[PDB]
């Protein structure tokens, strides 16, 4: 009988890659931040304590 | 100067949800509310209720 012989094989490109995720990671920078505090106190003075 | 300000937020009552707010889509001017233990009444401008 006539019988097949082997498959004729796969061809391979041989190459570099390179590999890409989605970004999830937040866009990060240095920010400066000015400000200022008021702190206005109301204080009742008892006769021995405040 | 600010020698203070006092922010809170005070609940709406039943019967100004339902009978102001949801039947002719207006809110009172006055805010009459339990607060620490006490009825507490804040009027809107120290203006009469509108």
């Amino acid at each position: 009988r006539r019988c097949p012989t082997r498959p004729e094989g796969q061809n391979y490109t041989e190459g570099i890659a390179v590999v890409f995720k989605e970004n999830i990671a937040p866009y990060k920078f240095k920010a400066t931040m000015y400000y200022k505090d008021v702190t206005v106190s109301q204080v009742w003075f008892g006769h021995r304590y405040s | 100067q600010f020698m203070g300000i006092f922010e809170d937020r005070a609940p709406v009552p039943f019967e100004e949800v339902i009978d102001k707010i949801n039947a002719k889509g207006v809110c009172r001017s006055t805010a009459k509310y339990v607060r620490n233990n006490m009825e507490t009444t804040a009027f809107h401008r120290d203006d009469h209720e509108t």
